[PDB]
């Protein structure tokens, strides 16, 4: 048995596809660090292009909460198209805690 | 502050020596190895004492050497074993165990030579008392005395 | 002597403290030799002022459970030494004092670069936070193969056992230490046919793959050369191994990589002479110390797996010192000294043992988000080749990047998610008995 | 086939300096000076008496070596303020009675009023140092 | 495993071959352990590249101890590289866990190896030509005190002591530039000093100028300005720095007629110990093999039989062409050289006037001979004591161009200098 | 003299043998030349050492069916000669030695390089290993037009002739020997209109292209300026009349290519007025190792097919010289000396006679997969014009390469794999018959 021409994406992309459940349970670790979680969406996932853009804001109402995860289904609404992630951010450390994708087009 | 004191403490890889007594240069006597008696440790320091006449030099703590019994040395020259290089004959120290009485072709043996003491290695097993094998043979230093052993400054370079 | 020995001085903030840990000859007190590590460390055995470029010790404090040993603390002043020299520090401290004669045993355990002489350095080229912003892999631990075999394999066989480990989800794959050059394989060509198997994986799986190119070399004109070339093909990352090819060559290297964007693996090749024995040498928490301060982007500190607890605080100890800002003194985690980095950049700590996918578990939970984990070393890689074998070390990086982030406790339930994520991976399914 | 061995002395630690010992401690300020002196024989390190005669092999380091006379005494580990926590053990007390003279950092040999003892003293007393103690061994554990 | 002890390998002229001195775990076997010094030292395409071992030959006096031979291929290894031997040989096999102290003792490096390297800048047949300093162990000062000296105060004491016939004046091993002592003004005010030391007395003096920088920009750029102060010689810390800043510096002094004195800092770490590290054997085959027209070989006179008998070991392996394998001399291999140029064996220990006649027997002509390194300097200052160290020089060199056995006429020849020579009589004593 | 004729002597494996063929004046005893071509070849007839720098003849050997003739097997010592000097080893041994008065004639036929000699040097830039991976093409001799006519065309023209044969499954195209530049054809403009007819013919049929561009040039900054101009229009492959232009602007070329990932195609132009006579000049086997140990991927060794089975076993003998890794002493073969490379790169042996479709069984019999073959020199092209006669030339060795590969003997069933291949192939059926 081989490995299938698969391309693949980001940190999560080696795995089954990540249903709403774990994504929640995702960003519980994310936002209970102290770090503010993000929605950041794109065209293609090319090596090159090294930005994706943030949706609306990197979005916090409370110390734990449900605040990225209904965005997202917001999102998965307006954008159907394109390549969604969900990103932390450190101000400590200052670079980002997860980079990964909940959906593809 | 209080000074730390030199508290030492002997360490398992490092060997630590023993005492072998010796007896005189050769010529000796027969008896004169006889009457050299057994030497036992006084522990934990190899604290060896003894209430007559004798000579006793400490030789380092080698693998044959440690594992031995009856260790006497005998002063020689280096003629009275075979050549070995260009050197000239000089003073040798001797290493004998008493209690090695064997037949060996490559060791040498102390044996009794008409009350006499001798070296001479063994092709067939002879009638001849062997007063024991031979441990080590050491010469003395060459060194320059006064920083080898009189000066812990140094470095390498 | 005893000059050199000050026990109630309060070393200073700018001082450059150093804990040595002597074994000195029977004989020499405690205090003598400390003052002689002191001593020809500086000011050998007035034309000068003495006591403001001396050496001072200024703590004994013996090793707890061993006789005729302690840890000298020696406190070096800044302006002894130079600016942005790495070579200056070992050549100052470790170089005329091991060999000293009263003494059995000396080995630098660790040593204080405070702020004011950090800042004269350069640190790494890039931190932990930079080079993931350069390869854009966040919130995991990076992954390596490592190309076996070692020798032999012809510069185009080695690019395809490259992008064989480089398509299955692998980050960076590692040039061997051997592997400089040789009458088999060129580095021309070895970085030639691997920056066609990195923009060959790159391009298919859209990951910013890299290869850590070995820019070893004789001269530093030919490491350069190598280095300067690896930056024409757009190479993200070289390595060095800083050891062998010194700190002179590293800091040049350290120089270049800064100045031309290229990441820095430092290999710690001939390490080992020096920080194994637990009695003489130098410590790695010094060598640690000692290319964060000059180059390196990512450094080996070797593994965990093999070792006990007192063993892996000591390396969880350097792997501290190597990737955090502050690190407080804490002995029993090996530190001496509190050293501030003073916002010096982080390097990355390697993993690079005998390891393989059912130690996920521990080398996540161990070495945290900040690492990168080389494979191949010691374990018999995989039954269906590179590309299978390094999916299955990237499926259970991910198993154990999502276990770690949703609660799970990998200590306890680890090899619980080794397990379910081998029934959704094929390739890990077979690498999950072997 | 002539065949002999040949093991040199050759590293550093090969000069076992024989060293004379005394009984084990309390003892007076007599048997300190009532030990004789060695004399050793130079191309073999030949140490020699008649009386009854008691010494001690250590393996010879740059302190022993270096010491004019020195001269071993058993004792234990009570005597001196040690603050490991390691058992008091027997300490054979490597005293050179050569340099006698007074220092603030290291330990001397002073005889309390006829009675042979090891302390420290931070300025010169009135008692006079007997010698001074360059090495307190212990034995393997 | 078990394939990589091939124990009737008769090894090739054309491999690398390594004795290393392994001290293997309790219960590891001695061919297993010998099958894995020469693992992990290659292949961790694999019966022609293969570090293999060919011989035992436990340690005598001792158990639990033996000298593995490794034979290495040639064409593992870089054509021209020092810093790929020791990542090859010695990269990852000292930490391997079955092995509780791995020890390189020698190492040979074949003709067909030692000719792609550079070998020194200069012999000492070529060194000795460029000084025009024939037949005699040459000197130097170390400039006592270590730090603090201004540049021109360093100067001046390095102007005292190229007064006094001395040959060479060392810079340390810790000046490189410092706060107090810039390179570009030590470099200024020592060449200052050379070029009136050699006008006074008109013989070439020189000065050991330290050129270890942090970078190999800036290590060149600390040597092509000792080259345009017309200096004859430089010196580098070669392990501090490296085989990678050495054999660039090695290269260099080469193409600039620069001679080169490797200094044997942090030498220590990696030798000191008779079990575990790289013995300077190799330490002196490795930098003959880069640059060096000097490398201290520390010192002589404080080293018993066996112990002087390992120093005169690598001395030979450092300064002749060929060095038949002497195991009781230390030598593990017959090294043949190929016409490299030879390395100086500078003694640099805590030596002084007495031991002249010694290190003119022991060390011959080809030598260097440090001084300030234990001893507590001349009561009269440098000058004279330089003077006393050179006329105790050449009172030793006068009595064996004449035949007097040094090691018997040795003192004799001091103390007829003595009356000869003031500044040599009064630090005849101390 | 007959003290440099030591006829005891085994020599050394680091000396630096020499087989000479020489034919002595009338009078001059065998002894005494052959001592003589080991003194003018050094130590000229107490200021040093005469027996450390001396050549030894140390075996005569006489030609077997030829007197007043013999072999006189020289012994240089290793250090005599400079690392990595291939001019140097000729000005020390083909010197001052040929036009030696007692002579009328002498041969260099053979010279053994030893191992400790061979390694000073840099072989190759790229082997026969780099090479084909550098290229893509494995298993396969490889091809070549020769642009005819030589002289006239225009630089576009010129390339167009490229272009044409590079279509029709061409590897390679060579420039001629007589073609550097002229004012018909400059060489800025050649190299233009070339690179811009590989990357059309590269671009339409997917193989690795290329053009043994011509940087024979005056001066060796013309050369080297005329090399960076081919490496900077990313050029696989230059090519060097290495007799011409000798060896230190061969060497500079062989240092450059492998500093710049260049193949270097030698060709051996000037090389008949010295290896052509049997009595007198420069076997080709000498000038073979002497590139073999300077730059060159590929190096003319003419054709096989004119020629007896003497004068091919000879021609095989210089092929596995420059081509394999040790070579024993066969002299039927035409080889003296035991040469062992020391995992030195090999040389491509370039096919370049007068061939045409009906050689392709003789060429890859006799000259295996690691060759070149040429065309166009002395057959009269094809009647369809360069294309077809490039398909012509491919088809045929595809059909000798499958062939070969199936166990059917190209020497006795080689015509008819050419004839069953001129059925499917309408381009080689018209080639079929001239």
């Amino acid at each position: 048995q081989t490995l299938p021409k698969e391309r693949r994406y980001e940190t999560l992309s080696y795995l089954p596809p990540l249903t709403d459940v774990q994504i929640e349970k995702q960003v519980q670790y994310i936002l209970s660090q102290g770090y503010i979680p993000a929605v950041e969406f794109n065209e293609v996932s090319e090596p090159t292009e090294l930005y994706w853009t943030l949706w609306k804001l990197p979005l916090f109402g409370a110390k734990t909460s449900r605040e990225v995860l209904a965005e997202v289904q917001s999102c998965r609404s307006q954008y159907p198209g394109h390549y969604i992630r969900v990103v932390g951010f450190d101000n400590i450390k200052q670079c980002q805690i997860l980079s990964f994708i909940v959906h593809k087009p | 502050p209080a000074p730390i004191p030199p508290f030492f403490r002997f360490d398992t890889e490092d060997e630590l020596p023993r005492i072998v007594p010796v007896v005189g240069q050769l010529p000796l006597k027969a008896e004169e190895l006889k009457a050299v008696p057994l030497v036992e440790e006084i522990e934990p320091f190899r604290l060896v004492k003894f209430s007559g006449e004798q000579a006793w030099v400490a030789l380092p703590g080698w693998q044959v050497l440690l594992a031995a019994e009856d260790p006497v040395t005998i002063l020689a020259t280096s003629d009275r074993f075979p050549k070995q290089n260009q050197t000239e004959p000089g003073p040798v120290l001797v290493v004998v165990d008493r209690s090695q009485r064997e037949w060996n072709d490559f060791s040498y043996f102390v044996v009794d030579h008409d009350g006499e003491l001798d070296f001479q290695w063994f092709e067939t097993k002879p009638e001849f008392p062997i007063l024991g094998k031979v441990i080590i043979l050491v010469r003395p230093r060459r060194i320059l005395d006064e920083n080898v052993t009189k000066d812990s400054w140094q470095i390498d370079e | 002597r005893l000059t050199y020995y000050t026990p109630d001085y309060t070393p200073k903030d700018t001082d450059i403290l150093a804990a040595f840990r002597v074994t000195p000859q029977p004989g020499v007190p405690f205090e003598e030799a400390a003052a002689a590590v002191a001593a020809e460390s500086s000011t050998g055995t007035l034309l000068t002022d003495l006591d403001r470029y001396k050496g001072r010790c200024y703590d004994i404090e013996p090793v707890p459970g061993e006789d005729n040993q302690f840890i000298a603390y020696i406190a070096y002043p800044l302006d002894l030494f130079e600016e942005g020299s790495i070579t200056n520090v070992l050549t100052s401290i470790v170089g005329n004092v091991f060999g000293f004669k009263a003494l059995r045993a000396l080995r630098l355990e660790d040593i204080r670069f405070p702020v004011a002489y950090i800042k004269t350095f350069q640190g790494p080229p890039h931190g932990i936070q930079v080079e993931r912003d350069k390869l854009n892999k966040y919130g995991r631990p990076l992954l390596g193969c490592t190309i076996k075999p070692k020798l032999g394999l012809s510069a185009k066989n080695y690019g395809r056992a490259v992008y064989e480990c480089l398509r299955g989800g692998l980050d960076f794959t590692k040039d061997d230490e051997n592997i400089n050059s040789a009458p088999f394989q060129r580095w021309r060509d070895r970085f030639l046919f691997v920056a066609d198997a990195i923009t060959k994986a790159q391009a298919e799986t859209g990951e910013i793959k890299g290869h850590y190119l070995n820019v070893t070399a004789p001269t530093c004109e030919e490491m350069l050369k190598r280095a300067e070339y690896a930056k024409e093909l757009k190479q993200p990352i070289i390595m060095h191994d800083y050891l062998t090819a010194g700190f002179t060559a590293n800091t040049t290297l350290a120089r270049w990589c800064r100045d031309n964007g290229v990441l820095l693996h430092i290999h710690r090749a001939m390490h080992a002479v020096i920080d194994r024995q637990k009695n003489h040498g130098i410590h790695f928490r010094v060598l640690a110390k000692a290319l964060r301060l000059s180059g390196g982007d990512h450094i080996h500190t070797g593994t965990v797996v093999g070792k006990l607890e007192g063993e892996r605080g000591i390396t969880m100890g350097f792997v501290d010192l190597l990737r955090e800002n502050y690190v407080e003194q804490d002995k029993s985690r090996g530190i001496y000294f509190t050293q501030d980095w003073a916002s010096l950049p982080g390097v990355m700590a390697v993993a690079s043992g005998g390891i393989h996918v059912w130690h996920m578990p521990a080398l996540v939970e161990i070495f945290g988000d900040d690492s990168v984990l080389q494979f191949g070393g010691g374990t018999l890689g995989h039954p269906w080749g590179n590309a299978p074998g390094a999916t299955a070390n990237r499926v259970a990086l991910e198993a154990c990047v999502q276990a770690r982030n949703e609660g799970r406790n990998l200590a306890r339930e680890g090899n619980d998610v080794i397990r379910e994520a081998a029934k959704w991976s094929p390739e890990l399914a077979v690498a999950c008995e072997l």
